[PDB]
């Protein structure tokens, strides 16, 4: 493949180099249209700007965090991290969300690899061995209420039983209710006056729930899952602006007040270099 | 039982690794694909369109005007802007262009850089473009300007000037993130006889300017951007 | 003698010429056609009113002045009341389009001054309030009257920040999305043919709108000494292959 | 060789190799040549 | 020896893996099938069979009298019933239909809504039934109803009605948990002319109603019903 | 007018059973054209022939 | 490739793809035709 033409001297009635910016095209000018250039080849492809290439490594897309500790006397095992749960998003770190809000619509399925690390803060004879459970709670099914319910039994959930300092790997195909995941929506779930505008209510994919299934020893342990996402089979359409302003919420395209100015000013002049 | 080893690596998570896992969904049927217009298959087909520069970077806080680059009527010999060409950073970094070669560490390949004239109908003007590679200073007038790259514009009907900054390196790869040994020059511009009004007119006139990667384009070594951060995860 | 420059748009019983164009856009390079049977999922027959809804409606008229910061209107939404193509949007639960839109300024060739056209595809707005204020559905659907960037903040509403699209991104960036300039000195309209781009085969046509057209000036108009200073901006905007599916009683939205 | 049933669970997909700017970079009705007059 | 090395997720148990394993019974010869009839394959041959909705839902106590809609005679315009369609709740939430649905998480299909009326053969009824899509109100009026999917049915030697809930929607499924944006809809049924009971005849009608799905319809993704618990494990 | 001058002007046919329309918006949702004022001097609106009736009388 | 004597050892088995409701919906002695009368 050549990346430049030779090309020599031009005294021409056609000039490829003025246009009309109005149209709305960007014309193809090269190098070559207005100076004088040598055969050059180009030695590259343009593989790794793919998106599959672009969305496809794994990103930390969640931390949460569990204890084992004695439940005796809790009133709440949720709130007491006894067990706690994920709704599920792909937006909550920002790092891949600016990747992902390059495109209106985008399609893929999921890899997920899920660490699990224990601390143990205070005094601890020893490390134990836990076994962490994750449960796929999809939206209409039992959500858990202590960290040893019915539910976990998970008779017709997928659940993945790994150890903590271990990672569990899975891949889940494309969950979407529609042809793509909308990654922008200017739309509400109906014309409600208060209803909520944005996705919010279009990326109604459940949540996701982890708890350690061992009991009890003597000290207490503190578990913290951290879930990566990597998408394969990717499908990107429609190309955005990029995000200049800082996030404040999943879900909407939101904007904190009094942020700061994006472009940074001239220290000097327009002329200066 | 066939006998095994295992080496150095294993159990390890690489996120860039890309391997077969299990389903946790078996036997699952996505929704059907319809047909959408606009798809993407590499980030190098959208840094060829061109998008608008803040090249009047001046102000204080962020405005529709630093888009803007003015021009002054009668004035002879002078400068009307000039910028480096660290396509990372400054005037560039917050462009389409910019953005996404902010996501690989080296880049290659020829820019195109363009100026829309917005002035009356009824005016004229001759200004030169002019790229100076690696090596000299930022030009400090025309003549020293005209002894590189440039380009004579005569504004006319034909509204937009296309300038190419073609490749001039010795090394085959520059990064993105200014670099010395790896950096690509200078862009100036100057009046080449002079912005002229009709009649009944007066004023500053402007140009946009945007900026568009050649198809000789190449990025490579992607990594993270230091156009976003965070300090605590988000919520709904 | 066919310039690039005049043209003529027929479209049912209505006919737009202009003599100073510059050339037309097509999203994405391509033009609206009607729902596919492969692309289908409501068993429903649809129905294409035809010529009664693919003509030019002209939207209320602006006017661009030098503090003028731009204007923003979403489809459907902005013909919610034109016609027989307003009445089957009402009284069918999904409907789906694509438009013809002709953006309309003249002046002389002593003016200057040029705005941005543009369709963007989802434009979700931003809520001025941060945090994770919503944007009350009346905000989002102004109707015929559009949005107006310089109008105030209201409560429920979105922001209307200008450098940052309404949503947080640069104006300077919105050249990825199909656009033309109007530029005084060039141009005196723009015309941009919009396919229908959704995730969903055929949608609600209230509860969604699927794009926004913005007109933002962004070189200031400069009028010729003691002229005027202000010109108005016509917006006129024509469904293309409509269809609606799934009749029956008649929406009421709020306000 | 795919060791599982499903095809989400296959490694990531092969490049593209489409590549076609222009439904971005000349999404234009009419035609517009080089070197030819933006605007007759 | 075979050099290897082990990937993320080595020793994990996801329980919707399907693999190979030892048999604990090494060459052991179960018994031999016999005939039997009845073999179900898919879930989808049993949701075709129609069950009875408990529409008349207003008792207190579980009752045979909820699966009876009753009919007055000489009422005139006036409405026999009315429900939404979340097939995963409320009514349906029992039949065989609803209980299935609750096994998956979504579903996308037409419905089979049929009436079989009851009354003596001496008596006659006109009755509308109409399916209003989503995006409207559920009816007030006839008038209102009318002007949705609707079939007048006459009652005749030939005693039940099928009516059939087109999917209508843009999205190609619906939750089967009450989702908003995935909602389907609502079913009503009004005196199209009147119920008239001959002489010697008193009271109420009743209409029994039932509900099956068309081959139309899909369901995926399994989950965990809502529909049944416990708190500690049974024993003998 | 003058070379140097411009305008664009709407003309809508409004066919026979509604009143003079009252505004434009009423106007443009009938026959229309919309006129650009250019080098091409001239626009040609055609009022089709809308109606039941084949003949209509002249008085 | 089953690594394993005993038909226990092998994975879940593949999809019926039977599917015949006829025995359940339309179990009648004398065939029903849509359209026709149910009872003549
Ligand atoms: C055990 C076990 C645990 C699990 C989880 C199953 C995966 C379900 C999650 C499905 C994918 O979720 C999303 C959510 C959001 C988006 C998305 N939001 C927009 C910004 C873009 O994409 C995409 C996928 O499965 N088995």
């Amino acid at each position: 493949t050549v990346a430049s033409i030779s090309s020599g001297p031009k005294h021409t009635q056609k000039v490829p180099i003025l246009t009309a910016n109005e149209t709305g095209a960007t014309m193809p000018v090269l190098p070559s249209d207005s100076i004088e250039t040598r055969t050059t080849y180009m030695h590259f492809n343009g593989s790794e700007t793919d998106v599959e290439c672009f969305l496809g490594r794994a990103a930390c897309v969640h931390v949460t965090e569990i204890q084992n500790k004695d439940a005796t006397g809790i009133d709440n095992h949720r709130e007491a991290k006894l067990f706690n749960d994920w709704k599920i998003s792909l937006s909550s770190l920002v790092q891949l969300r600016k990747k992902l809000e390059l495109f209106t619509y985008v399609r893929f399925d999921s890899e997920y690899t899920i660490l699990a690390t224990a601390s143990q803060p205070d005094s601890a004879n020893y490390s134990s061995n836990l076994v962490v459970q994750a449960m796929y709670v999809p939206p209409g099914a039992p959500n858990p209420k202590e960290w040893d319910d019915y539910t976990w039994q998970s008779a017709s959930n997928p659940s993945v039983f790994f150890k903590v300092g271990d990672t569990s790997r899975f891949s889940v195909p494309y969950v979407g209710l529609a042809s793509a995941y909308n990654c922008f929506y200017d739309g509400y779930s109906h014309d409600d006056a208060e209803t909520q505008y944005g996705i919010t209510v279009l990326n109604h994919m459940g949540s996701m729930a982890f708890r350690i299934v061992n009991e009890h020893d003597e000290h207490k342990t503190l578990v913290k899952i951290r879930v990566y996402h990597r998408a394969k089979h990717v499908e990107a359409w429609i190309p955005r602006a990029p995000r200049a302003l800082p996030y404040t919420s999943i879900g909407r395209t939101n904007y904190p007040k009094n942020t700061e100015p994006v472009i940074k000013k001239r220290k000097g002049d327009i002329k200066s270099y | 039982g066939l006998p095994t080893t295992t080496l150095p690596g294993s159990g390890q998570f690489l996120t860039t690794d890309d391997r077969q896992s299990p389903s946790a969904l078996p036997n699952y049927e996505p929704t059907p694909r319809i047909h959408i217009p606009g798809k993407v298959h590499n980030l190098l087909e959208i840094i060829q369109v061109d998008t608008l520069i803040p090249m009047n970077n001046t102000h204080t806080k962020d405005e529709v005007n630093s888009y803007l680059i003015p021009l002054n009527a009668n004035r002879q010999n002078e400068q009307v802007f000039g910028t480096n060409l660290f396509i990372g950073d400054g005037v560039f970094k917050t462009t389409l262009l910019g953005e996404i070669v902010q996501y690989y560490t080296h880049w290659s390949g020829s820019l195109r850089f363009s100026l829309m004239y917005t002035g009356p109908a009824l005016s004229s003007a001759k200004l030169i473009l002019a790229y100076t590679p690696p090596g000299a200073r930022g030009p400090q007038d025309r003549r020293e300007a005209m002894l590189g790259t440039h380009v004579v514009w005569d504004i006319g009907l034909q509204s937009t000037i296309v300038m190419t900054i073609p490749w001039t390196s010795g090394v085959q790869f520059r990064y993105t993130d200014p670099d010395t040994y790896t950096s690509a020059g200078f862009l100036s511009c100057w009046y080449q006889t002079s912005l002229i009004l009709p009649p009944e007119t007066t004023g500053q006139v402007y140009l946009l300017s945007f900026i568009s990667a050649c198809p000789d384009f190449k990025l490579r070594l992607m990594k993270d951007t230091q156009t976003i951060s965070q300090t605590v995860a988000l919520t709904e | 003698g066919y310039s690039d420059r005049v043209q003529q748009i027929t479209l049912g019983n209505s006919t737009i010429t202009t003599q100073e164009a510059a050339n037309a856009v097509v999203c994405y390079a391509e033009w609206p056609e009607y729902l596919p049977d492969v692309d289908a999922s409501d068993v429903n027959k649809t129905s294409k009113p035809d010529t009664s809804v693919c003509r030019f409606y002209t939207l209320d008229s602006k006017t661009w002045t030098t503090g003028s910061k731009g204007w923003c209107w979403k489809l459907p939404d902005a013909l919610k009341d034109m016609g027989v193509f307003g009445q089957n949007m009402f009284f069918h639960s999904l409907g789906r389009s694509g438009y013809t839109v002709h953006v309309q300024c003249n002046a002389t060739k002593f003016h200057s001054g040029c705005l941005l056209v543009v369709v963007i595809p989802e434009h979700q707005l931003a809520s001025h309030e941060g945090g994770n204020v919503s944007v009350k559905y009346t905000f989002t659907h102004p109707g015929e009257r559009g949005i107006d960037l310089s109008s105030a903040n209201e409560v429920g509403g979105p922001v209307k920040d200008v450098l940052y699209n309404m949503n947080g991104t640069l104006l300077g960036n919105l050249l990825i999305f199909p656009h033309q300039f109007i530029n005084l000195r060039t141009n005196n309209t723009a015309t941009i043919v919009i396919p229908y781009i959704n995730s969903v085969p055929i949608d609600s046509m209230t509860r969604h709108n699927n794009v926004s057209l913005m007109v933002i000036p962004i070189a200031p108009l400069t009028v010729p000494t003691g002229a005027t200073p202000s010109l108005p901006i016509t917006v006129t905007i024509a469904p293309m292959c409509t269809e609606f599916s799934g009749i029956r009683s008649k929406s009421i939205v709020p306000q | 060789i795919n060791y599982y049933k499903d095809a989400a669970s296959t490694s990531s997909a092969g490049q593209s190799l489409s590549m076609d700017p222009s439904k971005f970079t000349e999404p234009v009705k009419d035609l517009m040549l080089k070197g030819a007059p933006a605007l007759n």
